[PDB]
RNA sequence: UUGGAGAGUUUGAUCCUGGCUCAGGGUGAACGCUGGCGGCGUGCCUAAGACAUGCAAGUCGUGCGGGCCGCGGGUCCGUGGUCAGCGGCGGACGGGUGAGUAACGCGUGGGUGACCUACCCGGAAGAGGGGGACAACCCGGGGAAACUCGGGCUAAUCCCCCAUGUGGACCCGCCCCUUGGGGUGUGUCCAAAGGGCUUUGCCCGCUUCCGGAUGGGCCCGCGUCCCAUCAGCUAGUUGGUGGGGUAAUGGCCCACCAAGGCGACGACGGGUAGCCGGUCUGAGAGGAUGGCCGGCCACAGGGGCACUGAGACACGGGCCCCACUCCUACGGGAGGCAGCAGUUAGGAAUCUUCCGCAAUGGGCGCAAGCCUGACGGAGCGACGCCGCUUGGAGGAAGAAGCCCUUCGGGGUGUAAACUCCUGAACCCGGGACGAAACCCCCGACGAGGGGACUGACGGUACCGGGGUAAUAGCGCCGGCCAACUCCGUGCCAGCAGCCGCGGUAAUACGGAGGGCGCGAGCGUUACCCGGAUUCACUGGGCGUAAAGGGCGUGUAGGCGGCCUGGGGCGUCCCAUGUGAAAGACCACGGCUCAACCGUGGGGGAGCGUGGGAUACGCUCAGGCUAGACG
RNA sequence: GCCGAGGGUAGGGCCCGUGACUGGGGCGAAGUCGUAACAAGGUAGCUGUACCGGAAGGUGCGGCUGGAU
């Protein structure tokens, strides 16, 4: 399935802290911050020029593990913006964003990805009412998306949304914390969401 | 609408039926350029009143014999040997084309 | 005779019908002469059922025959109304 | 090893002599006017000939000859008919 | 204007030409390693080789007469179930397969004044009076069987004669029309059936005719692959006349008569293929393809033929011939999976002898209802697409083991251990949607309103409660091309798509550590398009790279100067018909999403018709002298 | 009685598989013989044709420069 491994060699490789933990990841104990080189026998030999390619595919690795996505459901997604109106670059990070996995960790439901999946395939999220256990629904303007009362209780849900009380929330959403349910305004301009990745680059991975 | 054709006799044979030559132009669907290409039709002429080189019109008809399947219309153009040497000299080309 | 009938659409476990016109020695599914209107036996949406009724009309006056489960289908439709 | 089928041939032997029956017998009566209205002796080709159109009608009737055929059989009748007259006549009877 | 990337390889080096090779997407796939769940699709591409067994087409007692058994009750009657029979309607639908066919088979636009259509609707009219056969059944003869002949009786919606002629048909005549269309007069010919209830009234049916609707037949224009190392082909051949034949045209068939018909715009011949909507690829143009699904065709062991029929030259009907297999009582007789499963053979390779008529649909029936391997579902196969899992947070300047090291140390690695949190699987309870019709009821057997019966999938999906940390594999790491070190080997063993690697320090072979790429998958083989502007229409070339005919002359053909008018063929525009459905696309919506599926939207070429335009190319006509000749 | 599946007789056409033996061709190579071509390649080369020679080739005739000086 899902990736599911060892994933701070991921960030050393890539060069730059993805946020693939949650709480770890702003300690000093995160990997990157003690060593910012590729995992491995090789990682403190100096590097080589990587070629066009070598470039475009480690940036595309870059966009994609942060999601923690197939590569699949990234390709599809990705021939969907390349076939649907306007900008490419755009709607594929809009469409990236609307997963219930990403949203529910978006509002700070969750402290990864990681835990917002295990969030969304145990039920614990709820889509305008109806129970949802689907990573990969994508969510549309005026959804409300929220904990199931059933498990609203729960230690981890309390505790994570502990932290939320008056915390920043992406423009798109809105949050009632206590209440557990947020709102989904609108998909990103390129502008609100600051990925560390030129996005330009991975269309031009998959011109070659 | 019975297909309505424009073209030459010429052969007139036969009893009771004429030959006539109908052509055509249309551009060519890869390479553009208008090409001429053309067909002989029976057409029946029971008034065996039309001579080599009448240029006539021919509408399609139900079947009179086998393969005949026009009669002819009405005259349209008289003495047109001209055209019929077109048609004549080219069969007569096909006896340097054997072995 | 030519008959109305429910030309059957959709997916497994997904019925959908086509409430259509065709003939009576056709394949259930095949090439009809007329559509006209559909039906969703599991009702799953506002609308499951839908008849151009002048055009049904056109048919029956000149000899067409419904199914029993389409006869039916046009009598909750109300083309039979007077 | 059966079922109705058998039914089915059975019957279809049976229509079959009444089918061929009355042919031979169309046949043979328009033959036998055709025959005399030649050398006519108008009456009697003429009296024949009302024996074999009354044939002929009543096997388009069934399933021996479609409405057309009887129609094509009785134009082919008359028209040999009162043509083989035109070398000689005069149509004693009717007709017509 | 939503659309277009290139690289490796001839050289000491260069530029160019040219091929080879590669990275992409795709498939009814197959093979290797590996393999957890579910949903939707989908699965003999080879031998249209051969097949055990069951099942795939029957139905009506509201057509008739019966035998048996039963309930009734007096040898007889009603009546029930059943079995054949006669008679209806169906069996020409549905389902299968792609052999044959290069063809009016298909696609597209049209013709039919040259045609048909059972059941269905609508419009007009009618049902009077007699007669008769064969099965059932009885009685004989012959077999293991297939069953079979003869003799005798019997009913009907079974066959036949007369009558009626609204009407129809046919010949002759007139009018209209204009290919055999419409009308009419003389003559002649043709109708029919009862059954059942609530019974001087309705319901199912019957007969003649007209129109409708639907499904077809036939005909024409145009489009449809390779070899010209197939160049000439043709005796029913091509036409005429007269007949035969059919629903109907026609050499479709026959007789006679004429000497004709076809061909480099590729006849004839050989090879290959069912064609299309579409699918795949591609920036487009184009190329490739036709499995699933929808339309048409063709075929039903191989051929030929007809019969019954509205319709067949008929897959589970008939006759004959052939090949093949079988059964036998050894005298004789039967079969046709390219229906659904299943066996076998061939093959790299392709499924359960399932459950059900509940639904949709079809056939019979007044109706109940009966039949339905169509179909609805279930089974099997990572074959395909899609969703989903093997957990999440914390957790050392960082355990052991293993790899590397200049022996200081670097790495696997937050990885593990361990802590808390969650709760695939499984256990308990609830439990579908899909199914309201037919029928019954009042009303009127109608309109409308009311009633009850019915679920194969399935105790499944789903809903609720409980609850276990719970499968990971495969390819690659010389350049293309993302990923590097140690050892082992020593032109050996081996690798290899191309250039190339291996001859004692191989990042290229074998293992390991580490790393890169995907993930219930990953690789391999085969094939299709792409990269290949490498058949070049878009969009290439020929002095020396592959490429000007040895030179003339001329046939067909392609192409053509300046001015004016007619036509309007090409060309452009407008209006209209067709361009089915599914699919593609855009929006929305339903399955928790998605795959999948529903609803709506937008078109196009291309062809038919009507009208318009006249510059260019065309044609016709009249001039000119710049081209050409004298 | 005609036509007629097909069976039988006879002679032809195209294609496929195969055949003692035979002709050259591709590849392999660490073999034998010579040295024809590339330098004026030690007789400038190539060429059509003709005759000849173990083999590359030679020579005649005419042609080309894509021949050094
Ligand atoms: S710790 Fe630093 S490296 Fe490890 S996951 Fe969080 S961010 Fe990436
Ligand atoms: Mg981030
Ligand atoms: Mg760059
Ligand atoms: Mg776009
Ligand atoms: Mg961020
Ligand atoms: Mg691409
Ligand atoms: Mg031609
Ligand atoms: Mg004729
Ligand atoms: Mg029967
Ligand atoms: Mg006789
Ligand atoms: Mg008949
Ligand atoms: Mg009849
Ligand atoms: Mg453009
Ligand atoms: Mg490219
Ligand atoms: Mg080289
Ligand atoms: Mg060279
Ligand atoms: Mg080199
Ligand atoms: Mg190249
Ligand atoms: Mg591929
Ligand atoms: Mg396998
Ligand atoms: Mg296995
Ligand atoms: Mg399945
Ligand atoms: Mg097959
Ligand atoms: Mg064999
Ligand atoms: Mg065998
Ligand atoms: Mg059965
Ligand atoms: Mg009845
Ligand atoms: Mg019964
Ligand atoms: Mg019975
Ligand atoms: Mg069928
Ligand atoms: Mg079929
Ligand atoms: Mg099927
Ligand atoms: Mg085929
Ligand atoms: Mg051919
Ligand atoms: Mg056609
Ligand atoms: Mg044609
Ligand atoms: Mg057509
Ligand atoms: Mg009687
Ligand atoms: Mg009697
Ligand atoms: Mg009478
Ligand atoms: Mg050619
Ligand atoms: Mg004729
Ligand atoms: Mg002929
Ligand atoms: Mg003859
Ligand atoms: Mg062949
Ligand atoms: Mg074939
Ligand atoms: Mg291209
Ligand atoms: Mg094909
Ligand atoms: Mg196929
Ligand atoms: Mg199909
Ligand atoms: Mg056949
Ligand atoms: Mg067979
Ligand atoms: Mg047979
Ligand atoms: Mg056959
Ligand atoms: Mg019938
Ligand atoms: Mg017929
Ligand atoms: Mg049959
Ligand atoms: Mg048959
Ligand atoms: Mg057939
Ligand atoms: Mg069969
Ligand atoms: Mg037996
Ligand atoms: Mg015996
Ligand atoms: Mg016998
Ligand atoms: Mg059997
Ligand atoms: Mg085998
Ligand atoms: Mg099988
Ligand atoms: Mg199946
Ligand atoms: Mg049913
Ligand atoms: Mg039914
Ligand atoms: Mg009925
Ligand atoms: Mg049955
Ligand atoms: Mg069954
Ligand atoms: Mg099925
Ligand atoms: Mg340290
Ligand atoms: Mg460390
Ligand atoms: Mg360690
Ligand atoms: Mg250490
Ligand atoms: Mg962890
Ligand atoms: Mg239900
Ligand atoms: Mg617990
Ligand atoms: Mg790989
Ligand atoms: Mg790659
Ligand atoms: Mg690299
Ligand atoms: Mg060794
Ligand atoms: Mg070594
Ligand atoms: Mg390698
Ligand atoms: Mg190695
Ligand atoms: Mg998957
Ligand atoms: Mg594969
Ligand atoms: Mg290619
Ligand atoms: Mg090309
Ligand atoms: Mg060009
Ligand atoms: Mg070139
Ligand atoms: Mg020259
Ligand atoms: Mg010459
Ligand atoms: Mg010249
Ligand atoms: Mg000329
Ligand atoms: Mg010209
Ligand atoms: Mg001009
Ligand atoms: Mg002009
Ligand atoms: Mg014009
Ligand atoms: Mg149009
Ligand atoms: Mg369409
Ligand atoms: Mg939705
Ligand atoms: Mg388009
Ligand atoms: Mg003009
Ligand atoms: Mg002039
Ligand atoms: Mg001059
Ligand atoms: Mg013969
Ligand atoms: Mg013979
Ligand atoms: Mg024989
Ligand atoms: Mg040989
Ligand atoms: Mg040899
Ligand atoms: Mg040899
Ligand atoms: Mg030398
Ligand atoms: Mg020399
Ligand atoms: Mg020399
Ligand atoms: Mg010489
Ligand atoms: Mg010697
Ligand atoms: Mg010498
Ligand atoms: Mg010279």
């Amino acid at each position: 399935g899902r990736y599911i491994g060892p994933v701070c060699r991921l960030c050393r490789r890539e060069g730059v802290k993805l946020y693939l933990k949650g709480e770890r990841c702003y300690s000093p104990k995160c990997a990157m911050e003690r060593r910012p080189y590729p995992p491995g026998q090789h990682g403190q030999k100096r590097a080589r020029r990587p070629s066009d390619y070598a470039v475009r595919l480690r940036e595309k690795q870059k966009l994609r593990r942060i999601y923690g996505i197939s590569e699949r459901q990234f390709r599809n997604l990705f021939e969907e913006a390349s076939k649907k109106k306007g900008v490419t670059g755009s709607v594929f990070l809009g469409l990236l964003e609307s997963r219930l996995d990403n949203v529910v960790y978006r509002l700070g439901f969750a402290v990864s990805r990681r835990q917002a999946r295990q969030l969304v395939r145990h039920g614990h999220i709820t889509v305008n009412g109806r129970r949802v256990d689907l990573p990969s629904y994508r969510v549309r303007p005026g959804d409300e998306i929220a904990v199931a009362e059933k498990s609203r209780n729960l230690e981890l849900i309390r505790q994570n949304l502990e932290a939320m009380k008056g915390r920043k929330v992406g423009p798109w959403l809105s949050l009632d914390v206590e209440g557990m349910k947020g709102k989904f305004l609108r998909l990103p301009d390129r502008e609100d969401l600051a990925l560390p990745v030129n996005e330009q680059l991975v269309i031009e991975f998959y011109s070659r | 609408p019975k297909k309505v054709l424009t073209g030459v006799v010429v052969s007139d044979k036969m009893q009771k039926t004429v030959t006539v030559l109908v052509e055509r132009q249309f551009p060519h669907p890869l390479y553009g350029k208008v090409i001429k290409r053309s067909k002989k039709y029976l057409a029946h002429d029971p008034e065996e009143k039309y001579k080599l080189g009448d240029v006539v019109e021919i509408i399609e008809s139900r079947p009179i014999s086998k393969r005949k399947r026009f009669r002819v219309l009405r005259l349209v153009e008289s003495g047109r040997m001209d055209l019929v040497e077109k048609y004549l000299i080219r069969r007569q080309n096909y006896e340097s084309l054997s072995k | 005779m030519v008959k109305i009938r429910l030309a059957r659409f959709g997916s497994k476990h997904n019925p959908h019908y086509r409430i259509v016109v065709t003939d009576a020695r056709r394949k259930r599914d095949g090439k009809y002469i007329e559509k006209i209107g559909y039906y969703d036996p599991r009702k799953t949406t506002p609308d499951w059922l839908k008849v151009d009724v002048e055009r049904a009309r056109y048919w029956l006056s000149v000899g067409a025959q419904p199914t029993d489960t389409a006869r039916r289908l046009l009598r909750q439709a109300g083309v039979f109304r007077q | 090893r059966n079922l109705s089928a058998l039914k089915r041939h059975r019957q279809s032997l049976k229509r079959r002599l009444r089918n061929k029956a009355k042919k031979s017998a169309i046949k043979t009566l328009s033959k036998k006017a055709i025959q005399l209205a030649q050398e006519g002796k108008a009456e009697e080709a003429l009296k024949i000939m009302r024996k074999a159109e009354s044939l002929i009608d009543k096997a388009a009737k069934g399933s021996t000859l479609h409405k057309n055929a009887a129609a094509r059989r009785k134009s082919r009748l008359m028209r040999k008919v009162r043509q083989l007259l035109e070398a000689a006549g005069a149509p004693l009877i009717g007709g017509g």
